[PDB]
């Protein structure tokens, strides 16, 4: 339900 | 901390949330 | 948090959200404490019945958020933990006692409009303020009623006497807790609710004017269920531990 985060975070 | 506890939108603007009063009037006004 | 409103937007600067990157999903509330420690509860780390154990991996920090699920462009800061740390006596098995844990950031995050670190009570302030009536705030994403939000939500609840909390339930209390809420009397409702766990239940001091973390938002049976209180984490009776790491460990 989360919007996406962007990838240099994960 | 040093700054702790004062919000740069209210505090230290000294602009009130619309709740806060009802904290404060409870340690007795 | 239920029977709250909406927080307005720089209300809880300190309010920090836990999440999870697979799948990625709200895990609880904390707080800031300054740029590099986030204050949690510890059973949102490890609660062993629900086959629940994060690490330092598992687990991103969101900082300056007020949307529950939006992500914040430009707003909300994301960081990395470096270190968790959990209360050596933190009492899983029987009551959640001493449910408290630090979580040291990767890096310093900067404060902002919207990122700002709450004050930690000194022996004077505890004394003072925590008092049966004086009322507290608690704020989070939990739940609406025993559904999320779309935004952080706020509720002021008063402080209740020892006695009454005791009565309240069949679990044994420790003078590491404390409770709140209204009486079936009272005719206010409000409670924190799952989600919620792991939050910050802050009292602004009539004296120096700045907001201070008392407690931890920790348990409750139901949510706003009548003569049924919530239960904190007292943060002033854990302030040693907290010091103890901090200047041990950074
Ligand atoms: N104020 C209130 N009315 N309640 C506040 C509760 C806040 C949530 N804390 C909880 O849910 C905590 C952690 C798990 C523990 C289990 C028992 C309980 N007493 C609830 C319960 C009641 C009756 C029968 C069985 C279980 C409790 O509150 N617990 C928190 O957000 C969460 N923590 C976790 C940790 C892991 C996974 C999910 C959650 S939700
Ligand atoms: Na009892
Ligand atoms: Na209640």
């Amino acid at each position: 339900d989360f919007e996406e985060i962007p990838e240099e975070y994960l | 901390e040093a700054d702790c506890g004062l919000r740069p939108l209210f505090e230290k603007k000294s602009l009130e949330d619309k709740t806060e009063r009802e904290l404060l009037e409870s340690y007795i006004d | 948090i239920v029977e709250g409103s909406d927080a307005e937007i720089g209300m809880s600067p300190w309010q920090v959200m836990l999440f999870r990157k697979s799948p990625q999903e709200l895990l609880c509330g904390a707080s800031l404490i300054s740029d590099r420690w986030v204050l949690t509860a510890a059973h949102c780390l490890l609660y062993p019945p629900w086959d629940k154990n994060f690490t330092e991996n598992d687990l991103l920090v969101r900082i300056g958020k007020h949307s529950r699920t939006r992500y914040e462009r430009n707003i909300e800061k994301i960081s990395m933990l470096e270190k968790i740390y959990i209360h050596p006596r933190y009492n899983w098995r029987e009551n959640l006692d001493r449910d408290i844990a630090l979580m040291k950031l990767k890096k310093p995050v900067a404060f902002s409009d919207y990122i700002h670190p709450v004050c930690l009570p000194d022996r004077e302030t505890a004394a003072s303020l925590l008092q049966a009536g004086y009322k507290g705030r608690v704020t989070g994403w939990g739940n609406l009623k025993e559904g999320q939000p779309s935004v952080l939500q706020v509720v002021n609840l008063p402080i209740v006497e020892r006695p009454v909390c005791k009565d309240s339930t069949r679990i044994r209390i420790t003078d590491n807790m404390f409770c709140a809420g209204y009486k079936p009397d009272e005719g206010k409702r409000g409670d924190a609710c799952e989600g919620d766990s792991g939050g910050p239940f802050v009292m602004k001091s009539p004296f120096n004017n700045r907001w201070y973390q008392m407690g931890i938002v920790s348990w409750g049976e139901g949510c706003d269920r009548d003569g049924k209180y919530g239960f904190y984490t007292h943060v002033f009776r854990l302030k040693k531990w907290i010091q103890k790491v901090i200047d041990q460990f950074g």
